[PDB]
């Protein structure tokens, strides 16, 4: 654990700050995220619980990860099916729509949760500000049946070319 | 045995192109994520453990396939190769790219047959067999190397397709390497194709390295030092010639002109210049030749349209007029057909071909090209750069370059499909024509260039590795844009020059980048004087120290334009506040809003901070927000506002100590002080002392205050009674929001009794991470809508 804060913060200071996190740093933070996640999974230790309030960083932009019925609930586990790695990467969308567009993409109850998952709907985000690569990984990494979502080791490698290119 | 043999065929083969032995110069080799091509496919355990393949990338004509042929050529000569390989296999994409079904292709020129059945004998054990694919821009098909359908053995005596094949062979079970050069764009294609690569870009010609070519090329007196120099006195072809293509063009576009003597450095702007002044030197005496270059024209690019990349023992020129002209263009190429070694003819490099493309695309549907475009760049961008210029070129050289009205129905489609590229679409890494290479190249400069004044959207480009020539042409061209760019370290002017002459309409951020040391020093003299300038600033987590701070003192005390600053953890905490206070303090300054946060400050500064609040009334929202510092600040922060008429409206502020003294100050400013809308404390260890010293402070009759919070707390189960009946006796506040507290079921059992008549606040209120009983979450969403003056409440989790 370190002692600089944490990612929460750091979306509540843009929130004072009235201004979209740019996209080097979004990809900055999303690298380092994904390399530690895959050195996860490679050992085979999964996490269940990637939460924007589990993501602990210093003040240098190291993200020292922390280590192992909510809102943030994949559509088969809210409706009790198996958490299955693809519940991660629906984690990892929903984490990454709240560093795009400041919120969850659903965000009380949970009927109407499920009845848009159902649905299959959430916010667009917008064009000119994020880049359109990055929206056609959200709307792949928000799929609905478990097969139709690409792994870490698709994404981190995907995101290695966005942050070296946006160094 | 049959090492040696094909061996020698190799050093033949690659011996022949050019010598190119005394001819070679080594580049540079870039892999950053956050080189020497001995050991480069190195799987080794830093970051890169199971790897079995890389991909080169660069620009049109970096030099890729002959770094390649060299290390053909090399490991063919030996050169100290200890020998982690032993047979290396040279795969042309614009050879082997049909679709016609073959099986594996090791024998190439038709020999007596190789020990096939033992050379995968000799993969499985040996894993010493490499093939340097080389060429995937122009893998042709119908842009379709996609997930295989079927897979195949992995024997591959079968003639299965080779669409089928070195795709699933380079896909899945290969137990055998490949190094695939391309350039990035045609990246895509491969990425979703699941590889687990490296990936090396390819930086080439600096300063001392084109000196040494142009040493290399010559003979050493003769224009070695005259050429150099005469080419070396331009404003760009020393940039241009980062690319080592366009060095072989002008090394080879004015020796034959050294016979005619003194015209070299004339006419060189980009890198669509230089291919036409190239293609004038070759294509000169001869202008009869009027329908052979629309011969040549018509049928260079139905090898990319219909897909056909080498024209076939030119039988497609067999058709269209072949002649001695044929032989003409082929000994004034001197690679056209010798490199292919059999029977084939082609260009020489291909950008050649997209450059005849653009060619064919101004004589012979620009939109279909528009909807095809970004699967591949060249073409387009050519195209282009072509077209303004041979506008220009309309009165420059003769009228061969268009046989017109073909020119102005695509520049006006061009920007056409720009403003719809820019407008609702940005993509970073492999869809382009939203660059500005596609204007720069064009420079008319009075519409086609200032037309993206309009379709600008308030854009950010992004300068890593590009040479700034481009960018500074673009955007001080245009007036508009609230540009964010990114990393101008090494180099100074191009920034400087440019966000001078920004008055049109402007702002700027340079956040998350490393500026230099005096990349600190840097842009004093860009902001030191007057015109228009930066509104607003941010500099989030930018290189930037104490030396800078005195330096933008300056520009505090010369700016009536700034308005919001922000240095965030950036660490300039202490002596540097002082050159910042005084720069700040000593003139009158139109300064309405400042940020300092996180920054390594201490309470050694604020005593300084007192002042300016005090001297400048414009001084107004100061935003401090929880950079380390503590307590014996606090009774200046009493006295930023013992007197009224500060002129502060809002004040973030820090996490802080012990309650009861920072809360006494608190409620002298909170009673005492008029025109303070917000307050944000967060994160501020305080239990029951504080927030009674608060409520005895909003005690005080007629003190004003809109929107606070308090978050950190362990509240007791008393002082909500006491707030919302003191805010029930008086407006005093607006709205306020709770964080982490655990304040219980009776805290909000006594909050929804007291907000069930005579709702306290008017604005809004947030409690949040509760795991509390649902029989009064019944009552908080139900007196919420009735009575719509709490708008929104928190819900904790459900
Ligand atoms: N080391 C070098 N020495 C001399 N010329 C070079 C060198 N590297 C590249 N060039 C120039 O670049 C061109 C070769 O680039 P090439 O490898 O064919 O590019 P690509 O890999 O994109 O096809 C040649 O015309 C040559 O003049």
């Amino acid at each position: 654990l370190a002692d600089a804060g944490d990612l929460s913060r750091m979306i509540k200071h843009f929130k004072k700050q009235k201004r979209l996190i740019p996209e080097r740093t979004v990809w900055k933070y999303f690298v380092q995220l994904c390399s530690a996640l895959e050195h996860m999974h490679s050992r085979r230790v999964m996490h269940r619980d990637i939460k924007p309030a589990n993501v602990f960083i210093t003040a240098t932009g190291v993200v020292k990860l922390g280590d192992l019925t909510p809102y943030y609930m994949s559509p088969e586990r809210i409706h009790e099916n198996g958490y299955n790695f693809k519940s991660d990467i629906w984690s990892l969308g929903c984490l990454l729509y709240e560093m795009a567009a400041l919120q969850s993409p659903f965000y009380m109850n949970l009927y109407s949760l499920c009845k848009k998952i159902e649905q299959c709907d959430y916010p667009p985000l917008p064009s000119d500000h994020y880049s359109e690569e990055l929206r056609q990984l959200v709307n792949m990494c928000i799929n609905p049946d478990p097969e139709k979502r690409p792994d870490v080791t698709y994404v981190y490698d995907v995101a290695k070319r966005m942050h070296a290119c946006t160094a | 045995i049959y090492c040696a043999k094909y061996r020698a065929y190799v050093r033949s083969r690659f011996q022949c192109i050019e010598s190119l032995n005394k001819r070679y110069t080594r580049l540079r080799l870039i892999k950053e994520h956050r080189i020497k091509m001995e050991l480069l496919f190195d799987p080794d355990d830093e970051h890169s453990e199971p790897v079995h393949t890389v991909v080169f990338q660069g620009a049109a004509g970096i030099g890729k396939t002959i770094l390649a042929r060299k290390m053909m050529l090399d490991w063919a000569s030996g050169t100290l190769y200890q020998d982690r390989f032993d047979y290396l296999f040279y795969i042309h994409c614009r050879e082997v790219s049909l679709v016609t079904q073959r099986s594996l292709g090791d024998l190439i020129m038709s020999c007596c047959p190789d020990p096939n059945p033992p050379i995968h004998k000799i993969v499985r054990k040996p894993s010493r067999i490499l093939f340097l694919m080389d060429g995937f821009d122009e893998l042709q098909g119908a842009f379709d190397e996609h997930i295989g359908p079927l897979c195949t053995d992995w024997q591959k005596a079968e003639r299965g397709d080779i669409l089928l094949s070195s795709l699933i062979r380079k896909k899945l079970l290969p137990e055998a390497s490949l190094l695939i050069t391309t350039r990035p764009v045609a990246l895509e294609k491969l990425q979703h194709l699941l590889d687990h690569p490296r990936h090396v870009e390819i930086l080439g010609f600096s300063e001392a390295k084109r000196k040494e070519y142009f040493f290399k090329y010559f003979s050493d007196e003769a224009q070695a030092r005259a050429a150099f120099s005469l080419i070396q006195e331009n404003e760009v072809l020393f940039t241009m010639c980062f690319i080592p293509l366009v060095c072989w063009i002008v090394c080879t576009g004015l020796k034959q002109q050294m016979e005619s003597g003194k015209s070299l450095a004339q006419t060189s702007k980009t890198t669509t210049a230089v291919y036409v002044f190239f293609l004038s030197s070759l294509l000169q005496p001869r202008g009869g030749l009027c329908a052979h270059l629309w011969g040549l024209c018509s049928l260079a690019a139905d090898g990319i349209w219909n897909q056909k990349i080498l024209f076939e023992e030119s039988d497609l020129r067999n058709h269209g007029l072949q002649k001695a002209d044929v032989s003409a263009f082929l000994r004034m190429n001197l690679f056209q057909k010798e490199v292919d070694c059999e029977k084939f003819y082609s260009f020489i490099h291909m950008t050649f071909q997209e450059f005849f493309a653009a060619m064919y695309y101004l004589l012979e549907n620009v939109p279909g090209s528009r909807l095809k475009l970004p699967s591949r760049e060249n073409y387009g961008k050519f195209e282009k750069g072509y077209l303004i210029f041979v506008v220009r070129f309309l009165f420059g050289l003769v009228n061969q370059e268009r046989t017109a009205k073909a020119k102005k129905l695509q520049i006006q489609p061009s920007q056409l499909e720009l403003f719809y590229c820019l407008y609702e679409m940005q993509e970073e890494d492999f869809v382009q024509r939203a660059m500005d290479y596609f204007p720069k190249i064009e420079i008319g400069f009075l519409h086609n260039m200032p037309k993206e004044e309009e379709e600008e959207e308030k854009e950010g480009r992004h300068l890593d590795m590009v040479q700034c020539v481009l960018p500074s042409s673009s955007h001080a061209a245009c007036s508009h844009g609230l540009v964010n760019s990114h990393l101008t370290s090494s180099f100074c002017r191009g920034l400087f020059s440019v966000l001078s002459t920004s008055q049109s309409l402007t702002e700027l951020d340079l956040s998350d980048n490393s500026l230099g040391d005096p990349g600190m020093r840097v842009l004093c003299e860009t902001l030191q004087h007057p015109g228009c300038n930066i509104r607003r600033l941010w500099l989030g987590r930018c290189g930037l120290s104490h030396e800078c701070c005195f330096d933008i003192s300056l520009v505090l005390s010369s700016n009536q334009k700034l308005v919001e600053l922000d240095l965030s953890d950036n660490a300039l905490g202490d002596f540097g506040i002082r050159l910042l206070c005084v720069g700040l303090k000593h003139l009158l300054c139109n300064l309405k809003k400042l940020w300092l946060v996180s920054c390594c400050l201490t309470s050694a500064c604020c005593q300084d901070l007192a002042s300016v609040l005090s001297t400048s009334h414009s001084l107004t929202r100061l935003y401090v927000g929880e950079n380390a510092l503590g307590d014996s600040g606090v009774a200046i922060l009493c006295e930023k506002a013992k007197n009224p008429q500060c002129n502060l409206q809002k004040l973030g502020l820090v996490n802080s100590g012990l309650t009861s003294v920072c809360c006494s100050a608190l409620s002298s400013v909170l009673s005492t002080n008029q025109n303070l809308t917000h307050l944000y404390l967060r994160g501020n260890t305080l239990g029951d002392k504080g927030i009674k010293l608060l409520c005895e402070g909003l005690l005080h009759p007629d003190c004003k205050l809109q929107v606070l919070e308090l978050d950190n707390c362990n509240l007791t189960s008393h002082c909500c009674w006491d707030l919302s009946t003191l805010l029930t006796s008086s407006q005093s506040l607006r709205k306020l929001s709770l964080g982490n507290n655990d304040l219980g079921d009776l805290g909000v059992m006594m909050f929804c009794e007291v907000l069930k008549q005579q709702s306290c606040l008017l604005q809004n209120l947030g409690l949040s991470e509760m795991y509390f009983n649902y029989e009064t979450k019944s009552a908080l969403e139900t007196l919420q809508e009735e009575k719509p003056e709490l708008t929104v409440v928190f819900e904790p989790s459900w």
